[PDB]
């Protein structure tokens, strides 16, 4: 019960680094890279991955 | 009139030459968004005893997020704690009973905000009661609070029934 | 410049095989108690890499393709090692570089360079007064289209001659990732015979320059020593490997170093520690 | 009657912190135009500058330009933009020679001695230097080429 | 430089539409009407300004523009321009120049 609850505490937190598909996992990167309108995009892949 | 003609040119090897720096005023134990080089976030800056490597600027943990970092220009190790969050509870008794409302807080000590301290964390709106009572609302660490006597909401260590020997 | 070394016996490249050698660093992040897995260019554990010499009647300064990178071993005495040549063509038709040790400081510079077909840097007169000091460069004839310079801090470099075990040890990582050089450096003490000794140990950042050119093949510099083509050399062994993008475990320890790596193949065992990023099968 | 979790509470950021290394180890820029003798219009000298920091802010305020002038780029934003090679030129010309540097110009200084290209995005610095090179009797060391 | 999400000399002084902007823009050539021998002055822009203007947002201050430490006292001088300016137009001037 321990190691099945640490497995999916610690998996939940590493998919914060993935990219899903966005070209960086980090929002303030994004934001501070593409345009409003092409950051949407972007923002939108981590919000439907995450 | 002796000219000085400075040619900016930008190819296609890597940038060197940048402009000043500033390295602001640096401030510890209080809720801040600090940017040290290309390392941006939100945390509580704390000195602690760990030691980095001296070839190694930032730290990590298993979860790959940055738990403390060094000072880019003096040597230190600080330590990077979250600001305070928690969920916010409402221990009050239904509408027909009083208005009365007990705020409670969840993992973090009294710090916004009779304003008293739990296991669960801070409880105001409430008072502590020694006389062990059974079991009206559930809030934590084996302690439930109710509303009795003039009458407001009490907060008492949950008793697990009458002794019989 | 055009002349070649008499002394100088061609021989087939022997080699040899590697421990745990390659492992480095992979970044600046600092880690503690905690096993982590990454992917980056090394050289695979029980490899095969290459065995060079160079003694009074064989001496071996052979050209070597760069690729994406190559790992450098060397025990040393005398610091027989005078540095290395980088560069595409090897001529001034493109821009080389040439990391050397002059004992002084460490030059870096990045230029169009001349050519020679055997360089090196030759030592006279030892007998009394032990002298070792440079006097010719063959490196290169001239340079200029200067776009990169370098000087390391003043230091002093005990070229004098040993006997016995070697008592220096240099083993360097170098390669080429978006147009950036890194160099991870380790030196420690070792009792060795042949080949290279069973152990494990951690390569640091050593220096990282943003120059940006494409390396196809590299040379080892050497010095040699005479009481230019009958110079000789002093006994030495320096080895070359080739890096390939395999994933490694690095256990960090309580302090941060790194105590063993494991690659993940080798054999059906280590595939199952990087299953379970965990050294311990169950 | 019971607990309910209406939302849950964050602290927000006081203020900004902001740290980074020193300043040190920069090039020297000062000593470029301080420096005591500067080639000829046709013996200009071209230093490379490169692996340092520069701070434009002292030879602005400093006042001691007799002009100052930037193409394609705002003094003000160089401080936040970094280059990977800056060439700064010397040289000594007459007064109402330095009109003809800049951008696709001409005469005599800018054909046949110097001349800026259309994109050309550094900067112009001038200041009198009549009371260091120009001495009692005359002073030809400082030559141009007339004629090409 | 007129759309949603774009920048410019444009979107960031005078004219801006904001980024969920949602409607139709029409342009068509009058250079054969609107120049008028060596320009006309009867419309102008602003060419400098302190900050971003937001859009749906109409700022008619003349103001002269200050990059330096000077008081500018409402004159041109070291460091102040005067930001209100007019479009060149001429019959003669290539499509990108005409009105």
């Amino acid at each position: 019960v321990v190691n099945q609850n640490a497995q999916a505490l610690n998996t939940l937190v590493k998919q914060l680094s993935s990219n899903f598909g966005a070209i960086s996992s980090v929002l303030n990167d994004i934001l501070s890279r593409l345009d409003p309108p092409e950051a949407e995009v972007q923002i939108d892949r981590l919000i439907t991955g995450r | 009139y002796r000219v000085v003609v400075l040619s900016f040119e930008l190819l296609h090897a890597p940038a060197t030459v940048c402009g000043p720096k500033k390295s602001t005023n640096l401030v510890k134990n209080k809720c801040v968004n600090f940017n040290f080089n290309g390392l941006t976030g939100t945390g509580v800056l704390t000195e602690s005893n760990k030691k980095f490597l001296p070839f190694q600027q930032f730290g990590r943990d298993i979860a790959d997020t940055t738990d403390a970092v060094r000072d880019p220009q003096t040597l230190e190790i600080l330590d990077i704690t979250p600001c305070s969050f928690g969920g916010v509870s409402v221990i009050t008794p239904g509408t027909n009973t009083s208005n009365q409302v007990a705020v409670l807080y969840q993992g973090v000590n009294c710090t916004e905000v009779n304003v008293f301290q739990t296991r669960a964390g801070c409880l105001i709106g409430a008072e502590h009661v020694n006389n062990s009572y059974e079991c009206d609302i559930p809030i934590g660490a084996g302690i439930c609070a109710s509303y009795q006597t003039s009458q407001s909401i009490i907060a008492y260590t949950m008793s697990l029934g009458a002794e019989n020997s | 410049q055009c002349v070649n070394l008499t002394t100088r016996t061609q021989l087939p490249p022997a080699y040899t095989n590697s421990f745990t050698r390659g492992v480095y660093y992979p970044d600046k992040v600092f880690r503690s108690s905690v096993l982590h897995s990454t992917q980056d260019l090394f050289l695979p554990f029980f490899s095969n890499v290459t065995w060079f010499h160079a003694i009074h009647k064989r001496f071996d300064n052979p050209v070597l393709p760069f690729n994406d990178g190559v790992y450098f071993a060397s025990t040393e005495k005398s610091n027989i090692i005078r540095g290395w040549i980088f560069g595409t063509t090897l001529d001034s038709k493109t821009q080389s570089l040439l990391i050397v040790n002059n004992a002084t400081n460490v030059v870096i510079k990045v230029c169009e360079f001349q050519f020679c077909n055997d360089p090196f840097l030759g030592v006279y007169y030892h007998k009394n007064n032990k002298s070792w000091m440079k006097s010719e460069f063959r490196v290169y004839s001239s340079a200029n289209n200067c776009t990169f310079e370098y000087v390391s801090q003043p230091f002093l470099m005990d070229l004098e001659g040993k006997q016995g075990n070697f008592k220096n040890l240099r083993e360097f990582v170098f390669k080429n990732i978006d147009g950036y050089f890194k160099i991870y450096s380790k030196h420690t003490p070792i009792n060795l015979v042949r080949d290279l000794p069973q152990g494990f140990s951690a390569l640091e950042p050593l220096v990282d320059l943003p120059i940006g050119i494409n390396i196809t093949r590299f040379q080892t510099l050497l010095a040699l020593h005479r009481s230019s083509s009958g110079w000789t050399a002093g006994a030495a062994a320096y080895y070359v490997g080739y890096l390939q993008p395999r994933t490694f475990l690095l256990k960090y320890n309580e302090n941060g170093t790194i105590t063993d790596a494991v690659d993940c193949a080798l054999d059906p065992l280590s595939e199952t520690k990087c299953t379970l990023k965990s050294f311990t099968v169950e | 009657k019971g607990i309910y979790q209406t939302s849950n509470f964050r602290v927000q950021p006081t203020e900004s912190i902001v740290r980074f290394p020193n300043i040190t180890n920069l090039c020297p820029f000062g000593e470029v135009f301080n420096a005591t003798r500067f080639a000829s219009v046709y013996a200009w000298n071209r230093k490379r500058i490169s692996n340092c920091v520069a701070d434009y802010s002292v030879l602005y305020n400093s006042a001691s330009f007799s002009t100052f002038k930037c193409y394609g780029v705002s003094p003000t934003k160089l401080n936040d933009l970094c280059f990977t090679n800056v060439y700064a030129d010397s040289f000594v010309i007459r007064g109402d020679e330095v009109r003809q540097i800049a951008p696709g110009q001409t005469g005599k200084i800018a054909d046949y001695n110097y001349k800026l290209p259309d994109d050309f995005t550094g900067c112009v610095i001038a200041w009198n230097s009549n009371n260091l090179d120009s001495k009692v009797g005359g002073n030809y060391n400082y030559r141009y080429r007339l004629f090409r | 430089q007129i759309a949603p999400g774009q920048t410019g000399k444009i979107a960031d002084y005078n004219y801006k539409l904001p980024d969920d902007f949602t409607g139709c823009v029409i342009a068509w050539n009058s250079n054969n009407l609107d120049s008028k021998v060596g320009g006309n002055y009867n419309y102008r822009y602003r060419l400098f300004r302190k900050s971003n203007l937001k859009p749906f947002e109409r700022d008619i201050s003349t103001e002269i523009y200050q990059a330096g430490s000077t008081p500018c006292n409402g004159v041109q001088g070291f460091n102040c321009y005067f930001p209100l300016q007019s479009y060149g137009f001429q019959p003669t001037n290539g499509v990108g120049y005409q009105p």
